[PDB]
């Protein structure tokens, strides 16, 4: 005899507890579907640097229902968390990944440098310095293409035409503000069309059909 | 679009491509100067010429940009920065050989020996021992030995390397639209952008001389009154009219007179305010100073050190298994990396100097949300200065008391503040004749006014006239005495110091107003005061953003040194010496020797 769950954990440990994140200019997105969703293991890790759920209840998330719900990955500085939040300007928002000012749902992170500043990097992640337009929010440009800083001719990497992406030179020695730090982002959305996860006691809330 | 936007993100590229590369330099540097090795020699060369090819390329094409067309002038003094040409305008014969005799100086001086006359085997080394002796012996022949010996076997052979030194480096001041090398140096504290808070290199040498015009008087009732109180240490070998010689000063050149308060102290029987006895005695560590040092900064508000600091500093001599720099840097390598390194011992004077050092973090610690060619301090006295101030208010009884190296009932005294008022004369006044002097050799030396055939005459013709110290022994022109010293050796400006003790006074002037006080300028302890803190904090943020000028007419209310700060906190002590000098006669002959 056994205990049948027919929704499944959401697969959170899959996103959180991955091995390799990615960089900021080429952000991942997960869809969390088909499954029950258990945020109370997301509270129960006191490791998480920060916890700030903006719009939904910070404890109450686990209380709620939601059909459209994303999940974005990324690593950045430890000062340049503060750019991945509800309108803030800066180098990593504004050409890399921008929150809605409107957004609900959580941001999330940890100090990583265990793994991902680890002696002799195997790894290498990098950030976008220079972009003609800022993104507009939940917008994602993976263009290798030079920037112009005059009327000038980029086919060539010269004197005023900058290669648009930069690396993340991470080592321990640095300092909290320029050691890495893991960021996972948790896009909740409200739709009327029909619920996709809810949470484990409102398993019959709106999840299922 | 506009050249200076154009300029502005050739800046942003410059500013996030330069980091890494200044802080793989700033990496192995660090691992040299803590860890003597030809295998760190060779990679911190390699990182200093990536950094320097780095400045070389970024530089040419920061030409291009003109300064005229920028308006936003804190754009314009980073572009301004990036443009100048340094040692660029010297040929790769010239830049090789600067750079060859720059190295082989230093190495001198670091790796200067000198053994006893009897059995050479046994050799003394400046840092470890030849300084013990130079400033711990009474004996008139071992002082005259130390200061002989480093003057003439370390010094004798710096005097070629030296000429060919100032001619190359005149050279290269002179290619870059300066007079001298000393222009060179005299440009850090000029503004020439802002009506009213503008400066020129000149105005500094004719302040300077002002300035020290009025230490003069406090300086001469110091020296008669250490004159007479070294007669009795040392009978038969001082004159009562003449100078001082130079080896019974407190180190080994004079330019600090803290270790003859044991000699000079008014009142021995009240409670000592050196409290290196105290410290030993106690079991202070060289931690528990670091760490009292950042309780000071703590309490005025400012941040503690991060971890960084504390997992990587050293702070303490690591042993004769690994050699190491132990000269006393702070250093910012960037990425929030800020770490000291210090041979840290169990003195009041690296008590001090941890609180100096400490306060460079600070200042360190604040400009770095500047950009990366604002991050620096309003001009060398500034950054030397911000560390007094700690070491100004460390110093104080009060302060001792309060840390546990003075006793609990310690009951202040009109004896007392003159003991702890002579104490902070020796190191502060003593200091301020030898850096005037020293430096104005070197700034005509640089203009050439002192031919190399009267360079040593000139150097003790000065030193007499100017210091009222005499050499002991006869020298010839074989000697090269002024590149004895570590800053002159290692090409560093050194009219910073003299400039920093009167800023120092000024802020403090102003910090113990900020924070309520009741009496005079000294028995000021700006700790546990956030006032006094964050009133700095203003100041250090700024960086070379705003002009040095400016930033000190918004903490003090001038845009100059003023010496008035200085002398009203010696005050108590000048008029107390004058008294104490009713029977010597203050000042000195310019024409007695020990040796004539
Ligand atoms: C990550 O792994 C650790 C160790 O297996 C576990 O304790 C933790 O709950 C995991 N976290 C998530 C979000 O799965
Ligand atoms: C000193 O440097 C050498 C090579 O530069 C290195 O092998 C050694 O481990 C270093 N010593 C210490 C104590 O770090
Ligand atoms: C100069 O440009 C910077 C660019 O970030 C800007 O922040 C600053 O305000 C400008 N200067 C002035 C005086 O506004
Ligand atoms: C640097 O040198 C170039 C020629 O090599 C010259 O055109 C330029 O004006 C110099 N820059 C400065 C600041 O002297
Ligand atoms: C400074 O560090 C000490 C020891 O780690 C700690 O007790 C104190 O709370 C810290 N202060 C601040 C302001 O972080
Ligand atoms: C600062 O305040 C603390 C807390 O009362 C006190 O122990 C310390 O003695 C004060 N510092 C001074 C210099 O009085
Ligand atoms: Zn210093």
């Amino acid at each position: 005899v056994r205990f049948p769950n027919i929704t499944n954990l959401c697969p959170f440990g899959e996103v959180f507890n991955a091995t390799t994140f990615a960089s900021v200019y080429a952000w991942n997105r997960r869809r969390i579907s088909n499954c029950v969703a258990d945020y109370s293991v997301l509270y129960n890790t006191t490791s998480f640097s920060t916890f700030k759920c903006y719009g939904v209840s910070p404890t109450k998330l686990n209380d709620l229902c939601f059909t459209n719900v994303y999940a974005d990955s990324f690593v950045v500085r430890g000062d340049e968390v503060r750019q991945i939040a509800p309108g803030q300007t800066g180098k990593i928002a504004d050409y890399n990944y921008k929150l809605p000012d409107d957004f609900m749902g959580c941001v999330i992170a940890w100090n990583s440098i265990s793994l991902d500043a680890k002696v002799g990097g195997n790894y290498n992640y990098y950030y976008r310095l220079f972009r003609k337009s800022v993104l507009k929010p939940f917008e994602r440009d993976i263009s290798t293409q030079l920037y112009q800083a005059g009327d000038k001719p980029c086919s060539v990497e010269g004197p005023d035409c900058y290669y648009p992406l930069q690396s993340y030179y991470f080592q321990s020695t640095n300092g909290v503000g320029y050691q890495p730090y893991r960021v996972v982002v948790l896009s909740f959305e409200l739709l009327n069309a029909p619920a996709t996860v809810c949470g484990p006691k409102k398993s019959t809330h709106l999840v299922v059909n | 679009s506009t050249i200076e936007e154009q300029a502005k993100t050739f800046l942003d590229k410059f500013n996030h491509e330069a980091e890494d590369l200044f802080y793989q330099s700033s990496l192995a540097s660090w691992n040299y100067n803590t860890n003597i090795t030809e295998e760190n020699v060779q990679n911190m060369n390699n990182a200093g010429d990536k950094w320097s090819a780095f400045l070389k390329e970024q530089s040419t094409l920061a030409q291009m940009y003109p300064l005229q067309e920028i308006q936003n002038l804190t754009v314009k003094l980073q572009l301004q920065a990036l443009q100048q040409n340094g040692s660029s305008v010297l040929s790769e014969d010239k830049s090789k050989r600067l750079n060859t005799i720059l190295n082989t100086m230093s190495t001198i001086y670091s790796t200067g020996k000198v053994c006893n006359p009897d059995n050479p085997q046994e050799c003394l080394l400046l840092e470890p021992g030849l300084n013990e002796i130079m400033a711990n012996s009474l004996d008139y022949n071992e002082r005259l030995w130390a200061w002989e010996s480093w003057r003439s076997e370390v010094g004798k052979q710096l005097r070629p390397l030296y000429e060919e030194y100032v001619v190359l480096k005149n050279e290269m001041a002179r290619a870059n639209h300066y007079e001298d090398y000393g222009d060179y140096w005299r440009g850090d504290y000029e503004v020439n952008g802002v009506d009213g808070y503008d400066y020129s290199r000149g105005q500094l040498i004719e302040d300077v001389e002002h300035t020290f015009e009025e230490i003069k008087p406090l300086y001469e009732h110091l020296h008669a009154y250490v004159r007479a109180k070294l007669m009795n240490a040392y009978p038969s070998y001082i004159s009562p009219i003449g100078c001082l010689p130079a080896h019974l000063l407190g180190d080994m050149w004079g330019r600090f007179w803290t270790n003859l308060y044991s000699l000079t102290v008014p009142f021995g029987q009240k409670p000592n305010i050196d409290v290196t006895d105290a410290m030993v005695d106690q079991a202070w560590d060289a931690q528990r100073i670091f760490k009292e040092a950042e309780k000071f900064f703590v309490s005025v508000g400012l941040p503690n050190m991060t971890q960084g600091f504390w997992e990587n500093s050293m702070l303490t001599d690591p042993g004769n298994v690994q050699k190491a720099v132990c000269h006393p840097t702070a250093w910012d390598l960037g990425k929030g990396d800020f770490r000291i390194l210090m041979c840290t011992k169990v003195t009041m004077d690296d008590f001090l100097t941890a609180h100096h050092e400490m306060g460079h973090i600070q200042y360190d610690m604040a400009y770095a949300a500047q950009p990366f060619l604002l991050r620096n301090g309003a001009n060398e006295g500034f950054h030397e200065a911000v560390g007094e101030i700690m070491s100004l208010s460390a110093a104080t009884p009060k302060h001792l008391k309060s840390i546990g190296l003075l006793s609990p009932d310690f009951q202040e005294d009109n004896e007392t503040e003159i003991n702890f008022l002579l104490k902070q004369a020796l190191t502060i006044v003593g200091t301020l004749p030898f850096t005037y002097m020293l430096e104005k050799w070197r700034w005509m030396v640089f203009k050439g006014e002192i031919p190399k055939d009267q360079w040593m005459k000139k150097w003790w013709e000065m030193k007499r006239e100017i210091v009222g110290v005499v050499e002991p022994v006869p020298h010839d022109e074989t000697y090269c005495d002024p590149a004895s010293l570590f800053h002159v050796s290692n090409d560093y400006s050194f009219i910073r110091y003299y400039t920093r003790t009167l800023y120092q006074f000024q802020f403090q002037e102003a910090l113990c107003q900020a924070a309520k006080h009741e009496g005079p300028l000294h028995k000021c302890d700006i700790s546990n005061s956030t006032e006094a803190g964050q009133k700095l904090f203003n100041m250090l943020r700024l960086g070379k953003s705003e002009p040095w000028t400016l930033a000190l007419e918004n903490v003090v209310g001038a845009k100059n040194m003023n010496v008035r700060p200085l002398l009203n906190y010696f005050e108590p002590l000048f008029t107390w010496l004058k008294d104490q000098n009713k029977n010597s006669f203050v000042g000195w002959s310019t024409d007695w020797s020990p040796y004539a």
